[PDB]
This record gives C-alpha cells, structure tokens and sequence, in this order.
C-alpha cells in the first residue's frame, strides 16, 4: 500500500491556524487550539477536521487544569482519530512547545474504520510535509501514561511535564 | 505578553537559541544545519522538497548535502539563514515576529558588509518593527557588572577572546579560534572509539552531545591524574545510553577538556587556548594589565565542565610573570550568560528611545546601522 | 635456518597470517575465531575440551560461540589471543618459537594500554627471546620506497586510512572504516542469494571467499555497465563449486565492490570509503596536497580485484578540484605488501642492534617500549 | 673568484640575505628563526639535536620555540646569531668563508657595546680575512647618488627613518618604527582571514607572503577607492594557491599598505608613518627643508608595492605647508638597494686599502672599528 | 619499521666534501661534484659511496651541458640507487645551490634489493641529520622533468632551471 487518502483542504486550514496561533488580545491566547481531533469522513474519500471534539489551552486557566488527560478521555479504543497535540513542557530553563501529531490507532477499534486509518498513515502525514515527532498509541494505559510524551523530550532533563506530574 | 516581549536569536557555528525578554535563559535552542540531495538521493522518486534546518535534518544527514548558514561565527551563504530564521520563529518560538521585536547576536569584529545587509533582510523580508544586533563578548563581562576586562568566550560553535575597554573591543587583542562546543563533541566520540567502542555514523553523534555535559570533567593536575587512571579504581564512571548499555569512562573524563589547553593530542602544532589568552594580555597595555587580571570572565556553550575553573587558575599562574593576584570571575549562570545579557535590557522603557526602527531604515537607508552606536 | 629467521604474526579482524624473513609472502593464513559452548552445546553429553581456533572451528559454529579476540584491528579479550599464538607456533607454522624471534603487527593508533600488555605476554607466557611491533600501513607505503605519502589500506578484516610523513602517521587524518575484506565476502553472499541461490547455513559462507579472489570484478564506469548487463550476452561468468554446479554471476561482478564507494545499497547513509580518503587530505596541510596525489599506494586484502585501479582515477578525479596531477602507486606484490615489508627488515644484522630483547623487559619493564621508538 | 668576491650579510629582523660582489642583488635570501623544544617537544622520545635555522625551522615551529636573534635591527642574543652566520655560509651561501671576506650591515645608531664585540666574533670564531660594517640608510641615499637628504627605509624585518647630511646621519631626526615587511605579511593573513578565509596555523602564514609581492596594490585616494570596492566589478584580482584555489581579493588591494598609513585599522593610537618622516623633517634645520623634499629616496623591503609612489606624494603635499616643490627619488632596484649598495664598493682595489683586517684586530684589539671610521 | 641500516663512515666523509667544496684553483672548482650515487654494499650491512657512478659540475664546461639528464640515464628503474644533487639554479636574480638528496625508488627495480632501500630511508636520513628538500621519483619520467627540480623551487618565480629548459 501507499497513501490511502488525498487531503480535503479543511485539514490544512485548521492547521495553519494553529502554525501562526492566529492570536493577540488575551480573549483568543485562551482560545488557541492546545489539541485539535482530525478525522476521515464518512466514505474516507476526504480528511478534515472534527467539529465536536477540540482541546483549548485556555481550558488549563478556565476550569480543566490536565487538557493531556480529557484528551485520553474523549479518545476511546472504540473510535480510530487522527490528533495534533501542542507539547507546552517545561524542560529546567523555562517551557517552548514541539508540534506533534498524535496517532490514534487502537487495534481494538472497529475493523471498518480503523483499517482504513491504519492504512491512511503515510497519506496523512504526506500532506504534513514530514512532521517533528509523533507519539503513538492503540491503548489507553499509554495514550494515558505521562512518561510516554517524556519520551520524545528524552526524560533525563525534564522535572515537569505540566508542572506536577513527574 | 503584549508590549514587545523581544524576541532573541543568537548565531553561532551551531547550536543555535532563541527566547523571550525577562527571562533568565533562552527558551529553545536547536542545531545549525540545511540540507539538500547529495549522492543523487539515495534512490527511488528523486526530486522532492528538501531544505531541513533543526535537529529532524540530522537523521536525513545520510541522504541530504549540509551546508553551514553561518561558518565560525559569520554568514557567507544568505539563503541558508533565511530558513533558519522562518524555522525559529515559526516552528521553533512558535510566536509571531510581527508583535515582538527581535534582537540578532554577532561575531566579535563582524565585516561591515554584511552588518548592513542583516538589518536590510529584517525590515523588508520578515517585516519586524524593531531589531538590534550585539556582540556576546560584551554582554558577558557587562553581565559581571563589570566594564573593564578580558573576556573568554566559549561559544557554542566558536571560541573568541575579546578584551573590552569601556564598551570596546580591543582590535588588536582579538583572534580566532575554531574548537569551542561541537567541535569538542566530534572529538569525545573520536577518542571513545579509540578505547573500544563503536561509532561509524553521524546519527550517533548527537548522542555523545548528552555525554558532554554530564560526564566531561576537568583535572587539577592533567599528568598526575593520569597515574591514578591506570589502576582504575573509582575513576570509571556510569553513564546512560537509549537502548540500555552503560558506557564506562575512566581516563578519558579529564582528558577530553585538555584538547583545548593541550591541542597535540589531535595532531595539531598550534599553542593552547588558554595561552593564546595570554598573548592577547602581552599585546595589551602593560599599566592595565593587573587589572586585567581581576577582571577575566568565563562565558558560554562548554565552560560548564566541573573542574575547568581550578584548571584556569593553575596554567595562567604558570604563564604569568608571578608577584601578583589572579582573579577568576565566576557567575552562576555563565553557560546562558551571552544570551542573558541580550534578553533582559530589551524592553524597560528607556529602550524605546534607543531601538532601530523598520521606520527609521526606510528613511537613511542601510547607513543607519553605523551612524547611531555610540 | 638459524641465526633468527624471524616469525612473523599478522593480527587483524579476521583472516590472520604469519611466515619466515626472506619471503616474498606469508607462509600460512588462518580465520580468527574461537568457540566455546552455545545453546547448552547441542545436546547429548557436554562438558568438553572447547576452544578451537582455526577454520576447524569453522565447521563447528554452529555447536560452538565464537568470540573475536580482535574486534576491528584491536584486542579486547587476552584469552583468545594466547590460544592464537598457541596455536599458530605449534600448529599453523608447525616452528618452535624459541629458535625464531616474533614480529607482532598493530593497527594504526593502537591505545597505549594494550601496547605495554602485549609485550608483556611475549616475554613471560611464550618466553620469546626478541620481537617488534609494526604499522601495517607504514610498511605498505614504506614498500614502494616512499616515505611521504598517503595509503588507503585493505586489510584482512578492517580497512584503515593512514597518511604518513617521515615515518609519522597523522592523527588528525585517520579514520576508521569497517568495510574490509572478511565483511564483503558476507555481503557477496548475500546479494547472490537475492538472484535465486540457496544460502542459509553458516557452512558455506566459507565457499563464497574462493568466488571474492576468482570472481570479484570492478566496472570503468558503474551507471553504464548495469545497461549493458540486462541484455546478459557474456556478462555471465563460470565459477567452480566443490558439488559440481556452476553459479553465473552477470550483473553482480561489478556490483559487489562498489559496495565500498556506494553504502547506500547496504542501507547505509555513510559517505563512500574512497571519498572517506578525501576528507583526510582535505584536513591536511595545503602546500603538500599535490604531492599527496602522487604518493598514493593500494595495498592488503582485497584491493587484488582487478579493474579496482581503473575505478579509483576515474573517482578521485571527479572528486579532486581538478587542474593538477593524479597518480597512483601500484605494487605487484600488494596482497602481500602488509605483511612482505615486514618479513624482509628482521634478520639483516643490523637489525639485530635495534630488536627489543627479552633481557631489556625485565631490567627497565612495561615503559621500554615507549622509550626505544625513535 | 679569488682576488676577494666579498661576501655580504644583511641583516634585520627577519627575512635576511646575502650574496658576491658585483652583483645587481643578492644571490640567497632565508628567514630569521631558531627553534629550540617547546611544550616538552610535543610527545615520544625527546632530547635530540634542535636549533634550526633557515625556513627548514618554519615548518617546525609548532614544536620547537623561536628566538629573534635581531630584535627589530639589534642582536640581544649572541648564540642564535652564530648559528645563522654559521647556516649562511656552509649550508645557504655554500661558499667557504676563508678566501670570501664578509661584510656586515648595521641598523642606524647601533650600541656600541654590540660593535665592539660583533668584530671580535668575525676574527676568533670564523677567522675571518677581511670584515666590514655599513648602515643600510647610508647606501641607499648613497645609490642614488646622492649624499644629502632623507631615506625612509623599509626594512626586510624593521623600517628606519634616517636623514643623512654627508654621510653622517641624524641623531636627533632618527626615529624607530616596528612595522616594515614580516609584520605586513601577517597583518595582510589577519584581513584576509576576516572577509571568510581560514588561516589557524602558522604553517600557511608563509604563503601569504607570495600573495604579498603579487597582490599589494597602493590606491591613488583611499576613500574614494572605498566607494569603487562595493559594487566589486573589475577589483576582485585572481591568484594561485599550492592546493588550485584562487583566492579572490577585491578592496583588500589597496587596505593593506593603507595600515602603514592610518594605524588605526591595527588599532594602534599612533601616528601614520608618513607623517613620522615628516616630524623627522619638522626637527631639521630650516634652510636645508627645501632641499631635503628633492632628496628623499625610497628603498627597501615592501616599497615595491606599485601605486606607493603615487600615494607618497599625496600625503606629502597635504602634510607640507605648499607654495614648493617636492620630488621623489625613483630607484628601480629599490628592493635591493640596501644589499646592492653594499655589494659594489667591496672589491675594487683601493678598497683594499681601507678594508680592516684581523691582523689589525689583534694588535689594537676592539677599539680599533671606532678609531679609522672617518 | 624504523632504520634498516646504522652508517659505514663513507657517506659522512663524501658529504663532508660536498659541504666546504673542497676547492680553491680553477682547477679543482670544475672537478666539484655535482652530483654522488650512493647505494648500500652487499650484504646491506654498510653504507657508501659509488666509485664508479658520479657527476661533476665541471662536466658542463668540459663536455656535457645538461648534468641533470645524464644522472637519468645513469639511474635505471632497473636499480635502486641513494643521491645526492646540488641543484644549481637560477631564479631572476643570479644562482645558488640548494642541497637536495634524491631518492631513486622505483617500484619496478628487483625486489631484493630494492625493498632493502625502501625500508632504509629513515636511516639513510638518520645519518642526514635532516635534509632541507628532497625529490623522489619511482620512474624515469619524473626523474627526467624539469618541472619536478622546479616544484621545490615554488615554479612561479623561475625562468630557467639550467638556463635554458624552463
């Protein structure tokens, strides 16, 4: 196999919301999108971007405190998504923020769906222009698991992934 | 967050960083490379987009011809540093340029040719409201409160010694040297191999960089540390490596930092850098030269090694006439002291009224630059 | 025959060798493996003698673990190195080394720890009354009757680059290669299984080393070449197997070497091991560049494919900035060059002057053996 | 041959040279270095012969420490300068010094205990027949036939200012200025090094020197030719490195002599040269002025660089107080004027008469050089 | 390898002639050798001068102009030969002497004595206490350009190697 799915425009415009922050007044730095949920629309003729399901950094400030855990919440086994996640670590000197896309890919998954997701990898990330890093998972314990978004950081420099839980 | 954060890059051979004013050290710092097909490719579907610049270039190094942006503290190819600035601020900051002026380090004695035209690609190329461009030499004995002096910088690609006299360098006190932060770590994995350890690709260069700072160690007497390193003993020290093997080093802790001071162990027959310090000093006004002594600062990328401080005051007591004091400036946070320096003076007030503006270059053009410093 | 013939021990990754002075080759050459019990030793009453050096072992890999005693032209189990030498007296040269001195070759920029050790071991283990130790890649430059020059060296298990002036090799222009002679022929198997050819057993490996030396060819020019051998026509090639079959090989007789000046069809994203070369004269000295050229030498292990001298002008000159003369060094004997410069310097007379004696250990001790060479 | 060619030394602070009488210039010209170890010799087997004398030594700095026989036209150490004297005649001149009588330059205004005793090393040492001691100025202004009036001498290695009034020179108009041939050639590596080339060894330094007599240009109006350099065109001039890369050089044509000059691009406070001569002229009696601005003469070293001449007289006329005339003395053997001077007068007959002899020595004994000089 | 021979006082005692000139009259200036062979005596244990094979700079007035090509005829890549030539150059000023030792290694001599040669220069040299510039050529070619006598030179500052061959 090679690229499953082609690009519908609307994955490209969500994201390039996200490259600029598209932000100033402190109304929208609260707005912006900490993890946006992308998803293949039904006949997966086309990639876009989910409507219903979206992660605020403002929501740390307004009422949510672990936005990296509601998204471990609204990301079932049950259901296959495509996600892009801001990092927003402290590493000892001060926090920046690395890109990565999160790939959802539970085994467990209905067939159907995922199959599809599964082989629309390389498809998606072929739009994507190369990205970053990525994070993976097909199980809660390590979509859920702390240490694994450390990881990507190394983990030996690293006393904070939010600020309290390592 | 609002009326003009300032936003820091600093230029060197490698390692390059970036932040945000009133912090204590730069936010993110990543690698100086670019790279394009070499090799036709390495086969199958050649063509492709390909100008990486940041650390996600340095697995495609393999396949993708790198090209330093900037060569020992200076820009000979501009289309290579276009996409490093686009990279940072973009990708890297994650901040957009237009709310927060930037702030662009140079090269102790930086050619007028190219001074002029940085400043030109800002204003029209990026459209930045404010930039200013300092020298990291002066910021570093300015951060020691102190303007009298001679200062040895360790950057983080290049190594400079710039003696500063009231807010000017000494043009006649300066000289280059090319072995400062990356250099030392392509020499570490050079003399790990030569124990019996296996490195024969570029990917697994960056990894010894993690061994530098936390096992690179300075003797106080470099030939007696070397009988007590035969025996072994508590010498070996542990170390982690990604898939799990612990590579154990002994001798070769305190012999690493001792390519700087000692350069014949690489093959090569030119004289110490802390020596060449010293010239400088010789070269220099003999009245002053007492002062000098107190006043010498140690900045930058691999100063950092524990010990290098009680090595300092041993060779230059050694090289000196004697009678007299030496003192060793010392500051807690001298590995972000060149970039601390830039960041914290960048938005008070009163440097409102000394900022270039994209405004003001309109008008004078590239002259500017010259006319308004000091 | 007796006044101190001179045995020499060629020691490398694999394919080791040792002869008499006089000669204009080594007498012997042996594998360097040693095995001990694997996988509890196969079943059915194990406890054994194990420990065989040799191409006995050979046979018996697959019963036996085999360790290296030199991993990549350095010794880092003593172990099974004494059973090398055992095994090499007695056994391979089937000589008393009692009678005949003991020359030991050494890789280029061998560590300090292990040049003291080894001596040592001659002395008191084996009771030798004289032996010296040599740089492969010095007396292969040293063969030619020239002094100044720069050696591309392919030994019998690793490939090391050694420029030398008067007699000293520069550190800052050597590099280690893995790729030699022991590996391709693991490489030449492999690819010849990718056509339709049934190898899956350690057994046979040994079968493609008689196809390396009879069949290893290498094209003027490689893009050209795999056009050509598509159509076949007499591109295929006769090889002898013991059972009677015959393997053609068409596409692969030039293939298999450009493995060495083109990694990327291992897999490796590793710069080509003749451009490897260039980089060293690039670090070197200006002025001596042009002669550099003309003191190049070819010499050890598999460098004897034909066509290979052909290939090298053709790639230097691509790779060389060009205006100026390219020659190359080419002795008859090079195969055996390693070990020839070696054989003929032991028993002359005034070498008997210049051997480090038994009797002159055990007075000053380990430290003798730094202090004599020049 | 044979009656007494006359051997002449010349020397200064580097770059010496010598020849035979009748000749239009020097037949050999060698560097002024003597090394000695450095840094314990640099590792394995140190003790050995070292002093070095000649560009043999250059090569070896790295490893040996130079001493100045000459400190900028005087003799501080007396055993490097009989090395030298020694090399000169046995190894450079290949001449033996017994049939040749030898002549000796001299700095203007030379110490007398120098004097004294550089006499007595001729007639014990070297036993020399026949020994002479002459002023480089003095010849120069001599050359052009011409004995009043002002020379501003451009030593190999130090440059003079020396106003000569019949053959006496001025003690009150003689002023020391320690930039002259040597001291360019590494200035000229130091701007070289800053547009984007790389000099860090001491081992290329000497290759500029080629790029000096070739490449040094001397621009009619130096602010002006400013402006021309930007837009670079026609200035960029080719020349030839040992390794095939040409080094481009555009407005660094005309900079280089420029730091004679104006000292302030070295960093230096001092006034430019020029205007030291014309102090020199300030001082001198006021009648003779007008004269000696028809009498200057230039000779020596780096004054070959083309376009000087045009420059003088710029600076000249504006330095002058106007309403006369100032000419300039155009030798065209003017790099060796000072040897040539020397190397005529040697051997003609009635020479002989005044030459001073040992067999004069050992009768007066050192007092004797002071007494039948004028 | 490092000094396959020690000295047999013969080479120290030519050199030594070599060095002062040895000359005074018309006479014996003519007879000053321009150029020795050297090679080792059987057996390889010594090291000397060849009676029979030697040039003289006399020669170029006596008989023979060109010295520097003689020295090629009598240096066959057939034998392997240690020498020593002063080169007597001009460089546009007048001429001096630079003592250059060349070495005659040609890899197509025989074996036996040749390899001896080859391991011998360290020692050969040994004895040379250092030698300002040396030439090497395995060929007749090399050995017969003037361009190689010239490289030593520098080559851009030379208009006749002999006065007239450049």
């Amino acid at each position: 196999m090679a690229s499953g799915v082609a690009v519908s425009d609307g994955v490209i415009k969500v994201f390039n919301d996200m490259k600029v922050r598209k932000s100033s007044t402190p109304e929208e730095v609260k707005k912006r999108k900490k993890a946006v949920l992308f998803c293949l629309s039904e006949d997966k003729k086309n990639i876009i971007l989910e409507e219903g399901k979206e992660i605020l950094v403002g929501d740390v400030g307004q009422t949510v405190d672990d936005p990296y855990a509601t998204f471990v919440k609204m990301l079932p086994d049950k259901d296959c998504r495509y996600a892009l996640y801001d990092a927003t670590y402290e590493t000892k000197e001060s926090k920046k923020e690395d890109l990565v896309f999160i790939f959802w890919a539970p085994e467990s998954a209905p067939l159907k769906s995922k199959m599809i997701y599964a082989s629309s990898k390389d498809a998606i990330k072929k739009k994507l222009t190369g990205i970053k890093h990525e994070l993976q998972a097909n199980c809660y314990e390590e979509v859920k698991d702390r240490c694994t978004l450390a990881e990507k950081l190394g983990g030996s420099a690293v006393i904070s992934l939010e600020g309290k839980p390592l | 967050d609002d009326d003009i954060a300032a936003l820091v890059v600093d230029n060197g051979s490698g390692m390059c960083k970036a932040g945000f004013a009133g912090d204590d050290a730069p936010r993110a710092v990543f690698p100086s490379i670019v790279g394009r097909p070499r090799h036709q490719g390495v086969m199958v579907g050649m063509g492709q987009k390909d100008s990486y610049v940041g650390d996600e270039a340095q697995s495609k190094r393999g396949i993708l011809t790198l090209k330093y942006p900037i060569e020992h503290g200076i820009v000979t190819n501009w289309d290579d540093m276009e996409k490093i600035w686009h990279h940072t601020f973009y990708n890297e900051l994650r901040v957009a340029p237009e709310e927060h002026p930037v702030l662009l380090t140079e090269a102790p004695l930086n050619p007028k040719a190219n001074r002029e035209k940085m400043t030109q690609i800002m204003f029209e190329t990026f459209n930045t409201p404010a930039m200013y461009v300092a020298i990291q030499a002066v910021l570093s004995l300015y951060a020691s409160g102190r303007t009298t002096g001679i200062v040895m910088d360790s950057g983080d690609g290049v190594t400079h010694t710039v003696p500063i006299y009231e807010g000017y360098a000494l043009p006649h006190a300066i000289l280059r040297l090319d072995l400062a932060g990356r250099d030392l770590t392509d020499y570490l994995m050079k003399i790990l191999t030569e124990r019996g350890y296996s490195f024969t690709t570029t990917a697994e260069r960056e990894i010894v960089r993690d061994i530098k700072e936390k096992l690179c160690y300075v003797a106080l007497d470099f030939e007696q540390e070397m009988a007590t390193a035969a025996s072994s003993s508590s010498l070996e020290k542990s170390y982690e490596l990604p898939d799990g093997q612990v590579i154990t080093i002994g001798n070769e802790r305190f012999r690493c930092p001792e390519a700087l001071f000692q350069p014949s162990f690489l093959g090569m027959e030119s004289c110490g850098i802390h020596e060449t310090t010293f010239n400088s000093i010789m070269k220099c006004d003999v009245d002053i030269r007492k002062d000098l002594y107190a006043n010498t600062v140690l900045s930058g990328g691999t100063t950092m090694y524990p010990g290098i401080a009680d090595r300092m005051q041993k060779e230059i007591t050694a090289l000196a006439p004697s009678t007299m004091k030496i003192k060793i400036i010392a500051p807690p946070e001298r590995k972000y002291s060149v970039w601390i320096g830039g960041s914290i003076l960048a938005s008070l007030s009163t440097f409102q009224q000394m900022w270039i503006s994209k405004q003001e270059y309109d008008e004078s053009g590239p002259s500017i630059v010259h006319r308004k410093c000091f």
